[PDB]
RNA sequence: ACGUCCGUCGUGAAGAGGGAAACAACCCAGACCGCAGCUAAGGUCCCAAAGUCAUGGUUAAGUGGGAAACGAUGUGGGAAGGCCCAGACAGCCAGGAUGUUGGCUUAGAAGCAGCCAUCAUUUAAAGAAAGCGUAAUAGCUCACUGGUCGAGUCGGCCUGC
RNA sequence: UAUCGACGGCGGUGUUUGGCACCUCGAUGUCGGCUCAUCACAUCCUGGGGCUGAAGUAGGUCCCAAGGGUAUGGCUGUUC
RNA sequence: CUAAAUGCGGAGAGAUAAGUGCUGAAAGCAUCUAAGCACGAAACUUGCCCCGAGAUGAGUUCUCCCGAAGGAACGUUGAAG
């Protein structure tokens, strides 16, 4: 699927947004996912809102990858109208070795349980990384 | 190898794959044929294969148990004490078939397996003693089985049931 | 006896004739024998006093044209057909007196009150 | 819509022979005649013609072939944290308390709906309490400690079927 | 989290519909019904079970099961 | 001959599923199992009735041609067609 964006027509809005956590200090942690895959904005919200709703203990939870690749669909016959932007909103491109969610935290992992809850929402076997 | 000492009042003899235990209560002959050689020492019955595979130990655990079971069943034996109860119509439990259960017309019965005594005195307690274990434990379980309300009528309301006091 | 049939009344509720509707507990190609309770809608009667002509009630067949055989081997046959109207009160005639004979099996085992008012028994 | 129109490949085209059970394209390999020998396809225990052939290993399923998002102390292998024989980590026995039914809220909630705190007491231990349970209590476990048990145990990452 | 169950995500069936024209228009005349012969199962009651907003009772939903039985009219040519 | 007629049309036994238990390991505890074992469905097999040697295990029996120990054909009629 040739990477896409817009410069076309305006579609729906972002189901995501709340970056959460404080960004006064930049860290280098994360949660890598072995395997490339396209994740829609919605599923990203469910996973993000899953951990954020569990890491009430603190914060410093952040995400680097965001959906920037639109995908249109077409319901009915066919013969006039390339594609409209429906349920299929922006989608993020994840690399075989890309870090998605990283939380600035020293060995006190209380979010591993949160990342686990989210790891069951995105279609891809993710693994927990300390580095 | 798991040596199993034998009581002073127990005498066991083995000839091939057959193991016979003698004592006071009676005698019990059992056969244990597998990838193991069971021999009897002047003071202990030995059991120890050559390999240590899982299936080799699994059979070792049951063997030692069966043997230990044949020892107690000859020195003490097997006996279960059961008692009948009924709020309303007394259930007449006879050596043949029980009657007047919950007030039902026809009686409920169950064939007596093997050859064990189930003498039941005219009271609230009964006894089912025998030589075999898988028998004295079945006849006692079935006795309660039929006492279990067949219809879709939950318990609590129907106390009538002859449960076993001691195992 | 089938549906849409015309039979006479045996009680005195003010009704003369009756138009059989259907039977209770019987799904067959038209049928309604003696002893079978059936809901009907009288035709000829007294249109006053209490809305009679038009209302739908229940009744019990007593006599029919069809001949029924008895244990001995003899068959009995009647002229037309008749029935007795009953109210909500579990099997209870609305009228006071009943006209016409009745069967035997329709007594002891089943109804014990209908026999007490039966002026004839075959 | 049993396409229009491009790209790769492959066949129908101009293909033997041959295996793949059968087969347009998968693998190998290319036709004179008769004949001899040796190889390829594939097959080589028997029908069937050819070794029931050599070394090593796996599975045990007869799997020998549809099979998936998802689950699994079935089992085998490897790396890494902590606790280990100056009686612990797990079993078994007995505790697990006192102000307090903490405050608030709530018809009621008295460790355990929810809302905020979460100190102090006796002290070997006992969190105003991690779960089950009650309408609310009660009751039953855990955390923690002692005795006994005396040994491999526990959390965790990856890989094969 | 005990019926109901949104947003979102992941699937199965292909009974529905829209429907990419290699198969038949050198043409397997059209729907439904009717009548007649032959070969099967993702079912309502009853029976045996799972969950329970299952205390009991009465119900809701789901699995299983053909063993028996599905026998009828008025308007419209009409099929649902 | 028929009919809105009449007489007749099992029980039981055996093996399993769901499920209920026994004994007993892998984890010296525990556990319905993993080996073994006792029970457990109108369903399965049989029993019962009907058809049936073109049922390729395509049958059997006795007697009839092995120089005669019968049979096909024929005649008169059907509890047959």
């Amino acid at each position: 699927q040739p990477k896409r964006t817009k410069f076309r027509k305006m579609h729906k809005g972002r189901n995501r947004g709340l970056a959460q956590g404080t960004d006064v200090s930049f860290g280098s942690f994360g949660l890598k996912a072995v395997g490339r895959g396209r994740l829609t904005a919605r599923q990203i919200e469910a996973a993000r809102r899953a951990m954020t709703r569990a890491v009430k203990r603190q914060g410093k939870i952040w995400i680097r990858v965001f959906p920037d690749k639109p995908i249109t669909e077409k319901p009915l016959a066919v013969r006039m109208g390339k594609g409209k932007g429906n349920v299929e909103y922006w989608v993020a491109l994840i690399q075989p070795g890309k870090v998605l969610y990283e939380m600035d935290g020293v060995p006190e992992e209380l979010a591993r349980e949160a990342f686990k809850l989210a790891a069951a929402k995105l279609p891809i076997k993710t693994t927990f990384v300390t580095k | 190898k798991a040596p199993v000492v034998v009581p002073a009042g127990v005498d066991v003899k083995i000839n091939g794959q057959v193991i016979t235990i003698k004592g006071k209560n009676g005698e019990l002959t059992r056969t244990l044929n597998d990838a193991v050689e069971v021999k009897h020492a002047d003071n202990t019955l030995t059991f120890g294969p050559r390999d240590g595979y899982a299936d080799g130990w699994a059979q070792a655990g049951t063997a030692r148990a069966l043997l230990n079971s044949m020892v107690i069943g000859v020195t003490e034996g097997f006996t279960k004490k059961l008692q009948l109860v009924g709020v309303g119509y007394r259930a007449a439990v006879k050596g043949n078939v029980i009657n007047l259960s919950l007030g039902f017309s026809h009686p409920v019965d169950h064939q007596l397996p093997a050859g064990i005594t189930a003498e039941c005195p005219t009271q609230t307690e009964i006894v089912l003693k025998g030589a075999d274990k898988q028998v004295i434990g079945q006849v006692a379980a079935d006795l309660r089985a039929y006492r279990r309300p067949e219809p879709y009528k939950g318990k609590g309301v129907r106390y009538a049931d002859e449960v076993v006091r001691t195992k | 006896i089938q549906e849409q049939t015309m039979l006479n009344v045996a009680d005195n509720s003010g009704a003369r004739r009756v138009m059989c509707i259907k039977v209770l507990g019987g799904s067959h190609r038209r049928y309604a024998g003696v002893g079978d309770i059936i809901k009907i809608t009288i035709k000829e009667a007294i249109p006053r006093g209490k809305v009679k002509k038009g209302d739908v009630l229940k009744a019990v067949v007593v006599r029919t044209k069809k001949g029924v055989r008895r244990p001995d081997g003899s068959v009995i046959r009647f002229d037309g057909n008749a029935c007795v109207l009953l109210n909500n009160n579990s099997e209870q005639p609305i009228g006071t007196r009943i006209f016409g004979p009745v069967t035997r099996e329709l007594r002891s085992e089943k109804f014990m009150k209908i026999i007490s008012l039966a002026p004839e028994v075959l």
